């Protein structure tokens, strides 16, 4: 199947620079156009840029004219996006996308996405605190910046990840899980919390009673 | 910029109903594509060019329109359709998308599994103290939560985050998080997350002590 | 660097000028009675078409006799002989193509003409602006001069089942190698009038940088291309007592037999074009001149003037790439210059279009054409297939 995988997002100061990458596989990359699409925190999809087959013509809106620069390494199936003179209005989850045999200006394939946070405040590691009392449990993850962090356990149909809230500069979230009450602490439960931006992983086992 | 106006913004609907959502362009358009987006994933193509359903999509869905009025149409809603839907044009440059239409789903009005928890053992010894309370699997979404310390509501240190609607059953969940210092944690004894939902009338209390 | 032009031209104008039948023919196809001419005293209407009609002939009703046989002289009563000249000696009609080259051997410019032109040029030399129409059989290389200028005589009084002479023009298989010729058929018909059918093609309308379908058309049932070329000829531009004079061998009254005398001449306006679908076996006829071809492998573009069988398979695939690459004559490479691209959103080369999104590779295009849709067109097809400038861009043009 078609495979789009973005990478290279993180914290950037307002006015600086960053480049993105988008790995392509499961189709001849040179035969298609490639695009860039972003999504705000308000959940507003916006087209960022277009590049053609051979990289002979690029197109961009007047919201990112001059600053942004799309490009492609057809040699080893890659797409990129340079991002000069950054701003908090450019803060979004960024998606590379592909056209179709139908030529109607559609977005047929999308990658998972990569997140570009643009604030003048600086990076912070998280504070993994366990939550102990069928029975529910969880892990509080306070005092971090930027987004994202991802909590992973060890029964995921009974798992809930509460979205982060900017408390006072640093983001604060929690994540819960339900187990059979007999199977704790006899089977010891553990959550694990990655923060790619700070580039730190932490895990904690909840104590009983 | 062609301004696509999606309406309604939210669309609650029980399993079984035929429900429609609108999309309206400023200037005229040849055809309108549509996209579904579940939470924590990129939007997938749903309808290509007004009428033609995309690959893998259920035929329960449908689409129509002309010029400026376009409209995605479900024939019978299911819990797996609980998602945000976006219309998009590229018949005039630059290409533009709509704001969104969040399909919610109805359910028999279930009450939460409340469970107060104290602050962690570690947090205290070099920092403040964060008392926690979860509310898992309930419907409807609005649910008032009060944090009472010695029969007195705190209010200021509480942060409140809801989940997205679950794709399987169609319930919501919440995590209330009261914040204090280690000194002012140790000055008080009673700690309760009283929760007022439409199911009961009398509130679901959940307390502890530290003696 | 890549800006788009606002000027709205058409690359097809030169190629499609022979299918503008009102301009290039200027008279009716089925029935051709465009020019007036004195005959004895009164004024009569005769063939004036500037192009040949491939496959046309007069079907006489209730007759084993051919219309190419001579006119019925004196004792030959009931008018049941034909339309061509009396067979007096055969130094004016009929002629082999060999005997036309023998007769006009010394003349330089007559020998430079083609077989159709030579037959016509000869046939319009006999004596007013009245000349006789001709019929060139290509199979037998024969040049039949027609005495009777008429084409239809199928009125309500004297023709329905009951000596009075009935007929109409048609394209049957027996007439396919014939070529109907007025006195005005241009000697350069081969490079200015329609003959062959266009394979891998249906006629269309240029709606700002791409050839679109005609909306308003008559669907009919046609099994083969012949039945479609027959039907369209029946639908095409039409510009529509004697017994005692006929049997006396009257030179002037027989010459004006069944001719009208007051202007309902088509001048080439009518259901002259058709698109034949080979797969569906449907024939879509229409009465607006086309301004381009769509490259569709299941279609054949045909006219009432065209031949009932011959097909040019080679579509002009380079037409778009040539027009884009000529419109980069601002040089008179790209480093100092920027390029103002012309309004052409279809090309065999994808890179040449410079489309804002992925263009549509047309599966049905034999040329392997890409078609750029994601772009604001400044025109549309209104009522009566009229291409018009959109309201939004009326003031600039």
């Amino acid at each position: 199947e078609v495979q789009l995988v973005e990478s290279g997002g993180g914290l950037v100061k307002p006015g600086g620079s960053l480049k993105l990458s988008c790995a392509a596989s499961g189709f001849t990359f040179s035969d298609y156009y490639m695009y860039w699409v972003r999504q705000t925190p308000e959940k507003r999809l916006e087209w960022v840029a277009t590049i053609n087959d051979g990289g002979t013509y690029t197109y961009y809106p007047d919201s990112v004219k001059g600053r942004f620069t799309i490009s492609r390494d057809n040699a080893k199936n890659n797409l990129y996006l340079q991002m000069s003179s950054l701003k908090s209005e450019d803060t979004a989850m960024y998606f590379c996308a592909r056209g179709s045999q139908l030529g109607r200006g559609e977005f047929a394939y999308w990658g998972q996405g990569t997140l570009v946070t643009v604030s003048a405040a600086k990076t912070t590691p998280p504070s993994v605190y366990p939550l102990a009392p069928s029975v529910t449990l969880g892990c509080l993850v306070k005092g971090y910046f930027p987004e994202s962090v991802t909590v992973t356990w060890n029964l995921s149909s009974s798992v809930h990840t509460f979205p982060a809230l900017l408390q006072s500069g640093l983001y604060t979230m929690s994540s819960s899980v339900t187990v059979p009450s007999s199977t704790w602490p006899s089977q010891t439960v553990t959550c694990s919390v990655a923060h790619p931006a700070s580039s730190t992983t932490v895990d904690k086992k909840l104590e009983p009673s | 910029q062609i301004v696509l106006s999606q309406s309604p913004a939210i669309l609650s609907a029980s399993p079984g109903e035929k429900v429609t959502m609108t999309c309206r362009a400023s200037s005229s358009v040849s055809y309108m594509h549509w996209y579904q987006q579940k939470p924590g994933s990129s939007p997938k193509p749903w309808i290509y060019a007004t009428f033609n359903l995309a690959s893998g999509v259920p035929a329960r869905f449908s689409g129509s329109g002309s010029g400026t009025s376009y409209s995605l149409t479900i024939s019978r809603v299911e819990a797996e359709d609980a998602a945000t839907y976006y219309c998009q044009q590229w018949s005039s440059n630059p290409p533009t998308f709509g704001a969104g239409t969040k399909l919610e789903l109805k359910r028999a009005d279930a009450a939460p599994t409340v469970s107060i928890f104290p602050p962690s053992s570690e947090q205290l010894t070099s920092g403040g103290a964060s008392v926690v309370c979860f509310l898992n699997n309930f419907y409807p979404k609005d649910i008032n939560v009060k944090w009472k310390i010695d029969g007195s509501e705190r209010q200021n240190g509480v942060l409140n985050s809801w989940t997205d609607q679950d794709s399987k059953d169609s319930t919501y969940s919440m995590s209330s998080t009261l914040t204090l210092t280690k000194d002012e944690y140790e000055r008080h004894n009673s700690y309760t997350c009283e929760a007022t939902h439409k199911t009961s009338t009398s509130p679901i209390v959940k307390s502890f002590n530290r003696n | 660097t890549v800006e788009r032009s606002t000027r709205m031209g058409n690359p097809w104008k030169a190629f499609m000028e022979k299918y503008d039948i009102e301009r290039t023919h200027s008279s009716g196809v089925r029935v051709d009675l465009g020019e007036d001419a004195e005959v004895e005293n009164a004024k009569y209407r005769i063939p004036a078409g500037r192009c040949p009609v491939f496959g046309k002939g007069i079907v006489i009703e209730n007759s084993d006799v051919s219309f190419l046989r001579p006119v019925a002289t004196g004792d030959q009563k009931l008018k049941d002989g034909g339309f061509a000249f009396p067979n007096a000696n055969d130094h004016i009609s009929p002629m082999t193509l060999a005997n036309l080259k023998e007769r006009y051997k010394d003349n330089v410019e007559m020998m430079k003409l083609n077989d159709i032109a030579l037959c016509r040029t000869h046939a319009a030399s006999f004596v007013s602006n009245y000349r006789h129409p001709a019929v060139y059989d290509e199979k037998e290389k024969t040049c039949h001069m027609l005495y009777l200028s008429a084409q239809e005589n199928m009125g309500p009084r004297y023709c329905s089942p009951d000596a009075v002479f009935c007929f109409k023009p048609d394209k049957d298989e027996s007439f396919e190698n014939l070529v109907y010729l007025s006195k005005n058929v241009r000697n350069d018909w081969d490079k200015k009038c329609p003959r062959k059918n266009l394979g891998n093609a249906k006629f269309g309308l240029w709606v700002d940088g791409n050839c679109e379908e005609i909306p308003y058309v008559k669907e009919v049932e046609a099994e083969d291309l012949r039945e479609c070329n027959r039907i369209v000829f029946g639908a095409s531009a039409s510009d529509q007592k004697i017994q005692q004079g006929f049997r006396q061998n009257n030179r002037e009254m027989i010459k004006s037999a069944f001719l009208p005398v007051d202007n309902f001449k088509s001048k080439g306006r009518g259901f002259n074009w058709a698109n034949f679908d080979s797969v569906k076996k449907k024939c879509y006829i229409f009465n607006t001149k086309p301004t381009c071809l769509i490259n569709d492998k299941n279609f054949i573009a045909t006219t009432a003037l065209s031949h009932p069988q011959e097909v040019d398979l080679e579509f002009p695939c380079s037409i778009y790439k040539d027009e884009i690459e000529r419109e980069i004559k601002k040089q008179s490479s790209v480093d100092g210059e920027r390029i103002v691209l012309p309004r052409i959103f279809i090309s065999n080369d994808k890179e040449s279009i410079k489309c804002p999104c992925e263009p549509e590779r047309i599966s049905q295009s034999t040329c392997n054409f890409y078609v750029c849709n994601c772009v604001e067109k400044r025109a549309e097809i209104k009522e009566n297939n009229q291409v018009v400038i959109k309201e939004e861009f009326r003031n600039y043009y």
